[PDB]
């Protein structure tokens, strides 16, 4: 059994940073020489766990959030980082024994016109807690005057647009991240490495 | 919420929609610059639109949150950008007037053509003919027919509309709360809420006066020294006591002295240095040009440049094909996009161009992280500059020799120095009294304490005093020669080539000071000092957030514009000008005359 660790990286579209994409692995065999196939890995960081000695351990659940971000805002998907990536669209907690994988994609993302289907949060009440998804687009009120619906002079729609064209700088070019999060609840373990 | 935290939430908005409809615009006018065509030119039209009505209309919603109930600083600074009315204080007929007299004082000056000697078949025009016949001319008769020709078809086309852009102007400059379009422009170099860092705006024009008062003696020295030269090329044509012509400076208005060098280099026999044979005999192309800049700025110690650049910047002309302007100019397109446009050619020239507009690209990464509004130079002679520091520090023969274009064969003496710094004297020290004469009368104009019916005739009792230059022939009032210069009649500042000029030498000493270079500091070489790219790098990353003041301060340890930078180094050739012209009359006379 195989689960598709393969369909996440080689995926046609990959979903905004706002509402990131989480799937659920389990009941499986390791095979983690599968993602290692994709050669121009821009990041690799494995707070927790060594990055050569995964296909030994056992966990319960694998999960394989991946998004689309700039390049400069690879550095906010880390255990306490700071800035708008890491406290309105995607928070990964403290402890965090897991991986993350992210590669330069201005090919199959960004386009000339204008990439405006990748979106993020820049406006909440509130900071986002770890693994926690805003989905909702009501508009952010800036102070002191309800919008009463539409936005206005201090209301202010919160999600906004990367745009991702072809020509722009390496920081600021499309990053396909897949983040794995190992689950290692007191539950028998599904997921396990091969070994003869 | 606060107010403050409304600025910030509205100014973040701001910087971000603002950041992509200016990558789009620049990017719409970089395709035009490199290609000239029908479609380019409406793709312009389009982004500039949209970014202009995007531009009024985060205005009108800025002019919301009051400055007086801001306490950051940062905040203030974007907010006084964003709210800044401009012409929108002038009534919509008053406007389009404005807009029409501006557009076409444009159109007078860039398609004019003069056509006084024989019949009207014979015309030159700006770019080759008239900078043609007026660079290098012998005939002090065919220098003042094109002189005068051209001041007096054009400068009374422009006057009476000049008259009228002045009048709407200084009305807009007071409905913008100011005193007239000379505060307007001086509120670039002004400072408020910075205690011990602050400046105010009459204090420019303080601080401009007592500094041409410093540099004065040197600027005497020199002009006597031109004069002397002048005379053997020239008899009978200018007298032993007095000014200058106007027309006899090798530009068009005399703003520069460099083209004045074949008639004033002293050691004839000793040749000038140039790199351009070994050059072009050594197999180098534009981009091992760029190359070897790109080197010489990761020794002295910035980051290099992005992959994107070099794949993206139009480095050479390509061909006739397709049509492209190639005026050298660094673009910073926005989201990470940093190009150079220019036709490289394999010159000593273009190599020190390429190393000019490398210094704007480095200042422009530098502040990369600034906000939107904040992502520009400390005062507009800041970036001008820095640019200026490495082609100063590019052209020097110890790193010549180093790259490699420069044989060790050849030797430095007391003779080549005096050459190279002449050339630099007349390329640098002859344009301030010309820009702070042309800045001080504008400011005089715009405030309206002097009359209006003699306008040319303060010019030109000016132009004898500051300058030393003095007219060929008397001109009435129906001239307006100041308006035959080009930043005169797009509306333009000024003072800017005055600031970045005490700006530049003040940034070199301080870099060379730091890098330990010992002797004199036109043989200086900021390469290879990590400790002066670090201080260079302080002040550059901190873009328009700081207040000039303490920009200047955090890599010089000066408040303001200091001559003493400059003087010693050009002290070396001050001395040889003092030693040289004992002999002769150093000044110009007023008793003088026609
Ligand atoms: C430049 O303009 C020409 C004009 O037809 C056209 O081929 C195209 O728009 C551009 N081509 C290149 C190579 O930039
Ligand atoms: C102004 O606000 C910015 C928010 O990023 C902050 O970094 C800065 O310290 C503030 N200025 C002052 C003087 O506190
Ligand atoms: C920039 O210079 C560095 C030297 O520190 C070099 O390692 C790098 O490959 C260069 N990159 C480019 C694009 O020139
Ligand atoms: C800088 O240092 C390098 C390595 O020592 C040397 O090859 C180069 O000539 C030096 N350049 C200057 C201008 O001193």
């Amino acid at each position: 059994n195989l689960c598709p660790f393969h369909e996440v990286f080689n995926a046609t579209t990959f979903a905004s940073v706002y509402a990131w994409n989480r799937k659920r692995i389990s009941n499986c065999v390791a095979d983690y020489s599968v993602i290692y196939n994709f050669a121009p890995f821009f990041a690799f960081k494995c707070y927790g766990v060594s990055p050569t000695k995964l296909n030994d351990l056992c966990f319960t659940n694998v999960y394989a959030d991946s998004f689309v971000i700039r390049g400069n805002e690879v550095s906010q998907i880390a255990p306490g980082q700071t800035g708008n990536i890491a406290d309105y669209n995607y928070k990964l907690p403290d402890d965090f024994t897991g991986c993350v994988i992210a590669w330069n994609s201005n090919k199959l993302d960004s386009k000339p016109s204008g990439n405006y289907n990748y979106l993020y949060r820049f406006l909440r009440k509130s900071k986002l807690k770890p693994f926690e998804r805003d989905i909702s687009t009501e508009i952010y009120q800036a102070g002191n005057k309800p919008c009463n619906g539409v936005a206005g002079p201090n209301c202010y729609s919160p999600l906004q647009s990367y745009g991702f064209r072809p020509t722009y700088g390496v920081g600021h070019q499309p990053y396909r991240v897949v983040v794995l999060s190992f689950e290692l609840l007191h539950a028998p373990a599904t997921v396990c490495g091969p070994k003869k | 919420s606060t107010i403050e935290e409304q600025a910030k939430t509205f100014l973040d908005k701001f910087n971000h929609e603002a950041e992509d409809l200016f990558y789009q615009s620049s990017l719409a006018s970089w395709n035009y610059n490199t290609n000239i065509t029908e479609e380019n030119v409406q793709n312009m039209n389009n982004a500039g639109d949209k970014w202009s009505a995007f531009l009024k209309e985060q205005s009108t919603l800025a002019q919301m949150y009051p400055l007086q109930e801001i306490q950051n600083l940062t905040v203030k600074l974007q907010l006084q950008a964003l709210q800044q009315n401009g012409s929108s204080v002038l009534s919509e007929d008053k406007s389009k007037r404005l807009n029409t007299i501006l557009n076409t004082m444009s159109t007078i000056y860039s398609t004019g053509k003069v056509c006084n000697p024989d019949n009207p078949q014979e015309c030159l025009l700006l770019e080759p003919g008239l900078n043609e016949i007026m660079a290098n001319s012998l005939d002090y008769n065919e220098r003042l027919w094109a002189w005068e020709s051209w001041r007096s078809e054009v400068g009374k086309q422009l006057r009476p509309l000049y008259e009228e852009y002045v009048v709407l102007k200084n009305e807009m400059a007071r409905a913008n709360h100011y005193e007239d379009y000379g505060d307007y422009w001086r509120g670039d170099y002004e400072v408020n809420g910075v205690d011990g860092y602050d400046y105010s705006r009459g204090q420019l024009i303080e601080d401009v006066e007592h500094t041409f008062e410093e540099i004065k003696p040197l600027y005497e020295h020199l002009h006597a020294y031109v004069r002397a030269k002048l005379m053997n090329a020239y008899p009978s044509y200018i007298s032993p006591i007095g000014c200058l012509p106007a027309h006899l400076l090798g530009d068009m208005w005399g703003r520069f002295w460099t083209n004045l060098y074949s008639l004033t280099v002293p050691f004839g026999q000793k040749p000038n240095i140039d790199v351009t044979d070994a050059m072009v005999d050594q197999a180098w192309d534009a981009q091992r040009i760029f190359k070897e800049a790109e080197k010489f700025f990761v020794s002295v110690g910035l980051p290099n440049m992005t992959q994107g650049f070099w794949e993206n910047s139009m480095l050479t002309d390509p061909g006739n094909v397709q049509k492209a302007v190639c005026h050298p100019t660094a673009w910073d397109l926005g989201k990470g996009d940093f190009r150079i446009l220019m036709c490289t050619k394999v010159t000593m020239d273009d190599f020190l161009t390429a190393h000019h507009e490398m210094g704007h690209i480095q200042y422009d990464m530098a502040y990369a992280a600034q906000p939107f509004l904040l992502r520009n130079g400390a005062n507009e002679g800041f970036h001008e500059a820095v640019g200026e520091i490495m082609s100063l520090s590019a052209a020097t023969p110890k790193h010549l020799k180093s790259i490699g274009l420069l044989s060790p064969d050849f030797q430095e003496d007391n003779e080549t120095e005096i050459n190279f710094l002449l050339k630099q004297a007349l390329t640098i020290v002859g344009t301030l009294p010309f820009t702070y004469m042309l800045e001080k009368w504008r400011w005089m104009v715009f405030k309206g304490e002097i009359p209006k019916d003699q306008w040319m005739k303060k010019w030109w009792e000016m132009k004898r005093e500051i300058v030393g230059v003095v007219e060929p022939v008397p001109h009435d009032e129906t001239y307006c020669d100041p308006a035959s210069l080009f930043h005169v009649s797009n509306d333009y500042s000024f003072i800017r080539y005055y600031t970045r000029t005490l700006y530049q030498f003040q940034f070199q000493e301080a870099l060379c000071q730091a890098a330990k270079h010992e002797g004199p500091l036109h043989k200086c070489d900021i390469s290879n000092s990590t400790e002066a790219g670090q201080k260079l790098f302080n002040m550059l990353r901190l873009g328009k957030s700081e207040p000039w003041t303490l920009a200047l301060e955090n890599v010089v340890g000066a408040k303001n514009m200091n001559v003493r930078p400059l003087l010693n180094y050009f002290e070396p050739l001050f001395t040889w000008l003092k030693d040289q012209n004992k002999n002769s009359f150093v000044g110009w006379s007023t008793d003088w005359s026609p």
